RNA sequence: CACGGACCAAGGAGUCUAACGUCUAUGCGAGUGUUUGGGUGUAAAACCCAUACGCGUAAUGAAAGUGAACGUAGGUUGGGG
RNA sequence: GUCGAAUUUGGGUAUAGGGGCGAAAGACUAAUCGAACCAUCUAGUAGCUGGUUCCUGCCGAAGUUUCCCUCAGGAUAGCAGAAGCUCGUAUCAGUUUUAUGAGGUAAAGCGAAUGAUUAGAGGUUCCGGGGUCGAAAUGACCUUGACCUAUUCUCAAACUUUAAAUAUGUAAGAAGUCCUUGUUACUUAAUUGAACGUGGACAUUUGAAUGAAGAGCUUUUAGUGGGCCAUUUUUGGUAAGCAGAACUGGCGAUGCGGGAUGAACCGAACGUAGAGUUAAGGUGCCGGAAUACACGCUCAUCAGACACCACAAAAGGUGUUAG
RNA sequence: GCCCUGAAAAUGGAUGGCGCUCAAGCGUGUUACCUAUACUCUACCGUCAGGGUUGAUAUGAUGCCCUGACGAGUAGGCAGG
RNA sequence: GUGAUUUCUGCCCAGUGCUCUGAAUGUCAAAGUGAAGAAAUUCAACCAAGCGCGGGUAAACGGCGGGAGUAACUAUGACU
RNA sequence: GAAGACAUUGUCAGGUGGGGAGUUUGGCUGGGGCGGCACAUCUGUUAAACGAUAACGCAGAUGUCCUAAGGGGGGCUCAUGGAGAACAGAAAUCUCCAGUAGAACAAAAGGGUAAAAGCCCCCUUGAUUUUGAUUUUCAGUGUGAAUACAAACCAUGAAAGUGUGGCCUAUCGAUCCUUUAGUCCCUCGGAAUUUGAGGCUAGAGGUGCCAGAAAAGUUACCACAGGGAUAACUGGCUUGUGGCAGUCAAGCGUUCAUAGCGACAUUGCUUUUUGAUUCUUCGAUGUCGGCUCUUCCUAUCAUACCGAAGCAGAAUUCGGUAA
RNA sequence: GCGGAUUUAGCUCAGUUGGGAGAGCGCCAGACUGAAGAUCUGGAGGUCCUGUGUUCGAUCCACAGAAUUCGCACCA
RNA sequence: CGCGGGGUGGAGCAGCCCGGUAGCUCGUCGGGCUCAUAACCCGAAGGUCGUCGGUUCAAAUCCGGCCCCCGCAACCA
RNA sequence: AUGUUU
C-alpha cells in the first residue's frame, strides 16, 4: 500500500512555535579555523602584552 | 591503468625523511596463518557439532580490487603503500603511450 | 516425510509369515557318523502338501543309530519319489533319485536338489519346485565341487556338502497363469501381506519417492544406488541395466 | 449498510523486583553508607559498634607507564550582590 | 451396487505418533489426522486485534527530517509538558522603512545566439545542376533546387539578450567611532602591516518604524512519526470525491451562528450569567426580521431563484429588451 | 441581456418545503429590521501575573486584601482534590 | 513400472541418473614418512574410497527440428 | 566342521547420504505477481528567479578510464568557410585570408575556458608525509566527494607563482576477522633470551538491499495474527473506451447540401460496455447463468393519431406526441 | 501490452575493432558433350529495412520508426 | 585460492620425457595416368611451435610470469 | 573401381 513520500507542510509552523532564534552572538569569537600561523603568533603577542602590562604596574 | 616503477616520492625512514627513490610493486595479501587469534576462535567455534557458526559472503558486487602500490625506498628499505582508485586493468611495466604514431 | 511400505516391512508386525499351516522346516538329516562313513536308509511314509510352498515335502524315518527309536525328517520331495521308498543317505548311498549323496561321491553332470551350502547346514540351495543343481566338476585336491545353480550361478561348495538326487517335485508351476486376483490373494494368503502391491506413483509424496505429481510419473531415474539408504531404495536397485532384455544371457 | 455491547450483580487489566537517567526532599559532607556481622533487647522492633568493603576525593594511555599552581589558581569581556 | 469367496462378521491377538496402517483418499489411527490424545516446558513469542476502572484545573501536539531486512515497527531530530535557573536600566521580532546584495520564474524576444517554423523577393548559369540546343562549352535561354542577402507568419519545461511581482541575505553603533602608542617567534625593504592591547574624547534622538503578559539559559520526559481538505502555484492523467509536490489557512483535536442537510466553506473560535450591538446569513409563511422603497428585464406545454454545491455545451429563435 | 429550442433513465420527490409571475424570479441601488458560545459593559468562578499587609486582641502570612488580564481542545504532560 | 485378450512397443546413452572397469591414470583426509628448525610448527613426497578418465544401460528419468527452390493451367511438392 | 590374525568390534578421518533434522527462501510497487529500480548516486528540467521540495515524472548518465587524459612551464589557436598548387578529384599535402569559439577539454548533461582549461613540445611525480579545521548530503552522525590553511619533502618555471590527482558538478564501503606497512615501540601478568602470539598507528580483502543478515521452491491439503492501510462484487467520482445525440456543410443522392445521407472538424449526453481509482465492506453485503415475479426509464420494435419523402397505389423510410 | 531477439545482390548467409559490402546456391556468358544433365572458368547483381542527425567516412561508431518472429500475460 | 593436464601448417596429431631440429594424414594448387572420374604417381605452397622474458658454444623442447580450455579439491570479512 | 539421360 503506498503513502505520503513528503511534505514540508506543518514545518514553519513547528519551527516558530518555539522561533527562529539568532545564534547568540558573542564578543571574543572563536579562532577554530583561523590560520594556525597566525594563532601561534598570536599566543606570543598575547604573552609579551601580558607582560609588559604586569611589569608596567607600579 | 599503467604506473611507473622507481617513484621518486617521499620517505618517512627515519634516516630520508625525505624525497628519495621508490622501486613500486604491486601488493599481494599473503597466506592466512593459522594461530592467529581469530583463526583459532574460528576453527574452535567451527568443531563438534552445529554447522558453519559464521556468516559466509555470497552477495559479491564489485568487479574490481583497489590496487595497492608497495613502495620501497631503495637506500633505507623504508615500505610505503598507496591505494590507487578501483581498474579491471593494471600493468607495472612500460609501454608509456606514444604520441602522434600510426 | 513418512516411512514407506518397503521400510516398514522390516519390523515384522503384519508382514511376518504365515506358517500355522506349514508341516516343520524343511531339512536334511544332521551330518553324523552314519551319513559320514557309510549310508543310513530310511522310509518314506508321507507326501504331503505344504502351506505356502510349490513342492511337496516327504516325511521319511530313519531308525536313530543310538538310541531305539524314529527320527522322522522333513526332505523336499524330489520328482520321481514315492510312499514305501527306500532313501538312502550317506558317503555310500547309491546314485539313485531321492537318495542323500555328498557332492564330491557323485559324477559330473548329476543333477542334485536341495544342496547344502556347507556341510552339515540340512540344505539350502535348489529348493523350490522344479529346480535343481548341476554337478559340473570337482577339485578333489581340496576337496571342492563346482556347481551350477538354478540362477546359472557357478558355485564352488565343499565336497562334503550333501544334495537329494534328482530335481524338486512340482515343477511346471509358474507355467499356469493365475487368472484372479482371488488366486493370488489365496497364494499369498498362506505366504505373507506382500500383496496386493499399491504402485508408489499412486501414493502421494509424503508415502513415497515416486508419489506427487498432476501426472503419475516417477520424476527421476527409477535406478537407485547401492549405497542409497532406506527410504531411498524404490525401484531398480543397483541397476546394471535396464529396458527390455534382447540376446543372450550370462555373462562372463 | 465497520467492529464489541440483550440485561444485572460480583471479579476485571502499568504491578513488584535488580540495576539505572533527570529532578526534588532529608542527613552528613571530602567524606559518606549503623542493620555481612557483633553487642544488646521490653525479642523479626528499638538502641549501640570494630575492621573492612562500595562509591567519591585523579586523570590519562591499548599498555609499559606517567600524573595535575609562572602568576594573589591567570588575562580580557559581561556579570547579581 | 453386491449377494458363495479379493464375501460378511464376533472374540482373541499384533502393529503407537514423524510412529503405525493404507487394493493409495493424505485416507484411517476412539466425533481429533497434510502428524492422535494427555500433562509439563508455558503466563511460549507476537512490530498484530480487542480492552485498559474517579473528578476538576492549567498547558497542549504529530502524521514531518535522517537511519534501519524499514514501508502496520523502531531509533533520531522536530512539535508538547514539567521542573525550573540567571537576570530583568531590560532583551528580541513569521512586520515595515532606509541602504546594499543575490536570483533567472512570470512576462518578453526570435528582422538577437541555439533549436523549431510560414511565405514571397533579389543575387548567385564560376549557382549542384537538369531539359534543350549548342558540332560541343553552361555558351544562349526554360528552369528545379542548395546557398547568400534584406524581409515575413508563428513557437520552446529540459532556448535566450532583457527581465519583474512575491519570497530572500546583510547592516541601521558604546562589542561604536575617533586620537596617541605597547606586545609578537607573524608579516614588511623598513615600527611596514595584522591581531590583541594601555591611555584619552563623545548619554536628551546611544544614531530608522512598530511592538515587546520580559529576556536569556538548562535538564528530563509523554504522545506523534497512516493524514486529509480549501484558495493560490503546479506534475502525471481524458478525467476522477484520482495520484503526487510548493506557500498559507484549516479539519484531525472544534463546539457555536449561517450554507436545509455535510470534518474542511462563510462568520466566529467556547468559564457561568445579564443587557446591548453585530458577523456570515437572512426578513411571504414554515421562521426571528419590510408581501420595504426604487429603476428596469423575464411568461417558460421541462421558468427561475445565491459562492464551495450538487452540472450543462456548440449552434440556433421578427420571442422580447437595449445597442 | 432575460426567455425558449438544443435538453434522454430507470421507487415518487425536491430553489429545504409550501408556494411565488409589475414575484416571494433576475440585475442593481437605498434604508429599516432579525440574531452567534463573536464585540462592549457589569456580576460571579477559576488560572496567571504584579503587588499591599506580623505593629498587636490577627487562632486561618501556603492567611487576609488590592489591581490587571486571561479561560476551545484529541493524543499527552502536570497540579489540586 | 505397466496393467485382461489381439496387434505392436520405432529412433536417441549427448543431459541427469544407475552400473562395469582400475595402480596406465589427475585430484584427493586422517594416520604414517622425509627435510628444516631449539621446538611449537612449516614445507615436501606418498596418498584409500569418491570424483574425473573409458565402457554399458531408455519395459531408467526422459527426449525425439527449421528454413526454400522445384513437375506441359493453377495447386501440392515425389525431388534437392 | 569352517575361518583366522583376515573378518568383527572401538576411535578418528575422507566420501556418500532430502532417508531424515533445523532454517531461510529481500524491499519499493496506483493490490500482489511479472516487469522496472524511481534501493547508493550524478546532469538538466519538473521546481512556482534564496534554500528545500514528491510521483514506477520527463531527457540522460555512474560502479569505469587515465603515468597521463595528474603537476609545472613555454610556444601556438580551434570548428568552419572562401581563395589558390602536378598527379590530387568532392575527402589526402602545401599557402593565405576571414573566423567570440559556431572546436576541444576520457565519459552523461550542465557550467567554465582563447597569448587557455584547448593543440604541440620540455621537465617531472603535489596521484607524497603528519594530524587537525571547514563545505554538501546532515542528526549538523557516519561515508563519499570537495575547500582553505599549517608543519615537511619535492616538481616546475627566469620568476611571481602553481601543484595535496583528473577544469567543476557522479564514479563508492562500518564492526568482527584476515593481511600488509610503520613505529622496532607496549604485553604475554613468578624472572629472563629466542620463536610465536597479542597490542598501537595507516592501508587492502565488502557488504551494489550500497549506515553494510549467511539463505531455493511449492502448497488446488493448508494454518495463525491481522488488514477494507490492499486486490476479486455492487455502490460513489470520472467517461478515456463503449453506446447515443447535435452543430457546420465539401460531397452522395442522374440534376439538387440538408427526402434520405453526409467527409474534414467540432459541441455534447448516458452510465445497460470496458477501463481508471481504491472511498465503503476482509470479527463475512452469499460470488455466473437460467427459472419466477413486480415495477420503473425511453434512446419506440409493434399498436393510436399525425408531419415529411427521391409518399401514384401497395410497401417502405425519416420525424413528432406518446411507455 | 511487456522481456527478447533478427532485417545484407533472387535464396541461405559472413561482415563489424571508427577494415573493405563479400562467399556459396541462383542468373548470364564461355568451356565440355552429337545434344542435355553434371561439372569447370569469368562476370554482373545491393544505392546493407525506411527517414533524420554525430563522426574524416560509415552495414558496420552511432537516433525515431517499420517488418518478421519467440517467451510471459497469473490470484480470484 | 591449490594441484594438475592441453594450445604446433587451413583441420586433426607426432616431434616435447633433457638442443643437433619443425615432421604425418586430410585439405589447396600444378602436372601425369584414364575416353573421363576416383584411387594412384610426381611435385609445389602452407606454422617456425598460445604471448613475453629468462638459462643455453647454437633451446618449440628445459624455467619464470601472463591469455584461453578442462578435471579434482578448498571457502569466517 | 565407377561414369547419369537420349
Ligand atoms: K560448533
Ligand atoms: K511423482
Ligand atoms: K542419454
Ligand atoms: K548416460
Ligand atoms: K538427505
Ligand atoms: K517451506
Ligand atoms: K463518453
Ligand atoms: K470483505
Ligand atoms: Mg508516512
Ligand atoms: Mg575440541
Ligand atoms: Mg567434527
Ligand atoms: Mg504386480
Ligand atoms: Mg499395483
Ligand atoms: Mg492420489
Ligand atoms: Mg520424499
Ligand atoms: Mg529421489
Ligand atoms: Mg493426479
Ligand atoms: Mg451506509
Ligand atoms: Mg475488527
Ligand atoms: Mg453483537
Ligand atoms: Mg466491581
Ligand atoms: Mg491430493
Ligand atoms: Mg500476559
Ligand atoms: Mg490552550
Ligand atoms: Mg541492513
Ligand atoms: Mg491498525
Ligand atoms: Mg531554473
Ligand atoms: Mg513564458
Ligand atoms: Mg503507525
Ligand atoms: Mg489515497
Ligand atoms: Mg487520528
Ligand atoms: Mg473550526
Ligand atoms: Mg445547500
Ligand atoms: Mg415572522
Ligand atoms: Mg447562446
Ligand atoms: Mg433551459
Ligand atoms: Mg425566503
Ligand atoms: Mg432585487
Ligand atoms: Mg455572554
Ligand atoms: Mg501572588
Ligand atoms: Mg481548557
Ligand atoms: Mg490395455
Ligand atoms: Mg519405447
Ligand atoms: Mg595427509
Ligand atoms: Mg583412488
Ligand atoms: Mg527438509
Ligand atoms: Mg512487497
Ligand atoms: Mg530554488
Ligand atoms: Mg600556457
Ligand atoms: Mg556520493
Ligand atoms: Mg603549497
Ligand atoms: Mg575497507
Ligand atoms: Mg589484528
Ligand atoms: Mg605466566
Ligand atoms: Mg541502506
Ligand atoms: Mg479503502
Ligand atoms: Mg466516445
Ligand atoms: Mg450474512
Ligand atoms: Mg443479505
Ligand atoms: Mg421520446
Ligand atoms: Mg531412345
Ligand atoms: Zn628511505
Amino acid at each position: 500500500a503506498k503513502s505520503k513520500n513528503h511534505t514540508a507542510h506543518n514545518q514553519t509552523r513547528k519551527a516558530h512555535r518555539n522561533g527562529i532564534k539568532k545564534p547568540k552572538t558573542y564578543k571574543y569569537p572563536s579562532l577554530k579555523g583561523v590560520d594556525p600561523k597566525f594563532r601561534r603568533n598570536h599566543k606570543h603577542a598575547l604573552h609579551g602584552t601580558a607582560k609588559a602590562l604586569a611589569a608596567a604596574k607600579k | 591503468v599503467n604506473v611507473p616503477k622507481t617513484r621518486k616520492t617521499y620517505c618517512k625512514g627515519k634516516t630520508c625523511r625525505k624525497h628519495t627513490q621508490h622501486k613500486v610493486t604491486q601488493y599481494k595479501a599473503g597466506k592466512a596463518s593459522l594461530f592467529a587469534q581469530g583463526k583459532r576462535r574460528y576453527d574452535r567455534k567451527q568443531s563438534g557439532f552445529g554447522g558453519q557458526t559464521k556468516p559466509v559472503f555470497h552477495k559479491k558486487a564489485k568487479t574490481t580490487k583497489k590496487v595497492v602500490l608497495r613502495l620501497e625506498c631503495v637506500k633505507c628499505k623504508t615500505r610505503a603503500q598507496l591505494t590507487l582508485k578501483r581498474c579491471k586493468h593494471f600493468e607495472l611495466g612500460g609501454e608509456k603511450k606514444q604520441k602522434g604514431q600510426a | 516425510g513418512r516411512v514407506i511400505r518397503n521400510q516398514r516391512k522390516g519390523a515384522g508386525s503384519i508382514f511376518t509369515s504365515h506358517t500355522r499351516l506349514r508341516q516343520g522346516a524343511a531339512k536334511l538329516r544332521t551330518l553324523d557318523y552314519a551319513e559320514r562313513h557309510g549310508y543310513i536308509r530310511g522310509i518314506v511314509k508321507q507326501i504331503v502338501h505344504d502351506s505356502g510352498r510349490g513342492a511337496p515335502l516327504a516325511k521319511v524315518v530313519f531308525r536313530d543309530p543310538y538310541k531305539y527309536r524314529l527320527r522322522e525328517e522333513i526332505f523336499i520331495a524330489n520328482e520321481g519319489v514315492h510312499t514305501g521308498q527306500f532313501i538312502y543317505a550317506g558317503k555310500k548311498a547309491s546314485l539313485n533319485v531321492g537318495n542323500v549323496l555328498p557332492l564330491g561321491s557323485v559324477p559330473e553332470g548329476t543333477i542334485v536338489s536341495n544342496v547344502e551350502e556347507k556341510p552339515g547346514d540340512r540344505g539350502a540351495l535348489a529348493r523350490a519346485s522344479g529346480n535343481y543343481v548341476i554337478i559340473i566338476g570337482h577339485n578333489p585336491d581340496e576337496n571342492k565341487t563346482r556347481v551350477r545353480l538354478p540362477s546359472g550361478a557357478k558355485k564352488v561348495i565343499s565336497s562334503d556338502a550333501r544334495g537329494v538326487i534328482g530335481v524338486i517335485a512340482g515343477g511346471g508351476r509358474v507355467d499356469k497363469p493365475l487368472l484372479k486376483a482371488g488366486r493370488a490373494f489365496h497364494k499369498y494368503r498362506l505366504k505373507r501381506n506382500s500383496w496386493p502391491k499399491t504402485r508408489g506413483v499412486a501414493m502421494n509424496p509424503v508415502d513415497h519417492p515416486h508419489g506427487g505429481g498432476n501426472h503419475q510419473h516417477i520424476g527421476k531415474a527409477s535406478t537407485i544406488s547401492r549405497g542409497a539408504v532406506s527410504g531411498q531404495k524404490a525401484g531398480l536397485i543397483a541397476a546394471r541395466r535396464t529396458g527390455l532384455l534382447r540376446g543372450s544371457q550370462k555373462t562372463q
